[PDB]
């Protein structure tokens, strides 16, 4: 977590219904926008720390 | 028969990258021939 990983994400398709389908997920929580709410939106780029 | 290239020293360091793109891989080929380009830095 200290040093928690971070990814960069752009110029691409996000297919966040299939994301958001594949595994089991223990706590989803999201603050600012709905989950399928992003198919339809689009942003200048995305960060994924993990 | 054939060049491989081997070296490439172009930046010491490269930090806090604002983008990447990698097109698909090719081979490329190591009477003449003409590449023209333009680029066009706008908005
Ligand atoms: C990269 O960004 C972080 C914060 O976004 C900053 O602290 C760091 O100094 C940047 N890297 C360089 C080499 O300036």
């Amino acid at each position: 977590v200290y040093a928690w990983n971070r990814k960069r994400i752009s110029n691409c398709v996000a297919d966040y219904s299939v994301l958001y389908n594949s595994a089991s997920f223990s706590t989803f929580k999201c603050y600012g926008v709905s989950p399928t709410k992003l198919n339809d939106l689009c942003f200048t780029n995305v960060y994924a720390d993990s | 028969k054939s060049w491989m290239e081997s070296e490439f020293r172009v930046y010491s360091s490269a930090n806090n990258c604002t983008f990447e793109y990698v097109s698909q891989p090719f081979l490329m080929d190591l009477f003449k021939n003409l590449r023209e380009f333009v680029f066009k830095n706008i908005d």
